[PDB]
């Protein structure tokens, strides 16, 4: 209903979530490191597993997300 | 010319540049235009209380600002 880069906090973790019911964990993870728009398309599978505490099955996941909306950066990867 | 600037000329930077909210801690520990672009992610990170987020959005905006230049 927008673009990526112009969602909130609550908008990126309901993408994540619609996609993938098994991240619905990882709501309030998001909301802590206040992980909107601007910033889901800034993240980096270093960040997330060093800062954030995700595991490599989430991550990964969570990467591959991203990498559907954020156009022609750079694919997020392990 | 950033590696010129002070304190206040940090300050000034993350408020144009709709980081207001980051100013006070970054005044605190002094951080002036030198130190700013020696910043890695790793130290931007306690400086925004752990914060991916906002971490991301100011390590960009060094980034950025390092780019014209």
């Amino acid at each position: 209903d927008s673009m990526p880069i112009d969602w909130t906090i609550e908008e990126v973790i309901q993408y994540i979530e619609s996609n993938d019911n098994s991240l619905a964990v990882h709501g309030d993870l998001f909301r802590k490191h206040e992980i909107d728009g601007k910033a889901l398309l800034l993240l980096n599978s270093e960040m997330m597993m060093k800062y954030m505490g995700l595991k490599e099955g989430p991550a990964e996941k969570i990467c591959n997300l991203v990498n559907k909306v954020n156009g022609r950066r750079n694919n997020l990867a392990l | 010319m950033p590696d010129t600037w002070n304190v206040y000329d940090v300050s000034q930077f993350l408020r144009v540049n709709d980081c207001t909210a980051h100013c006070d801690t970054f005044s605190r520990n002094k951080i002036d235009g030198k130190r700013l672009l020696q910043l890695t992610k790793d130290d931007i990170m306690p400086l925004l209380g752990m914060k991916v987020g906002p971490a991301l959005k100011i390590s960009d905006l060094i980034a950025q600002l390092k780019c014209k230049v």
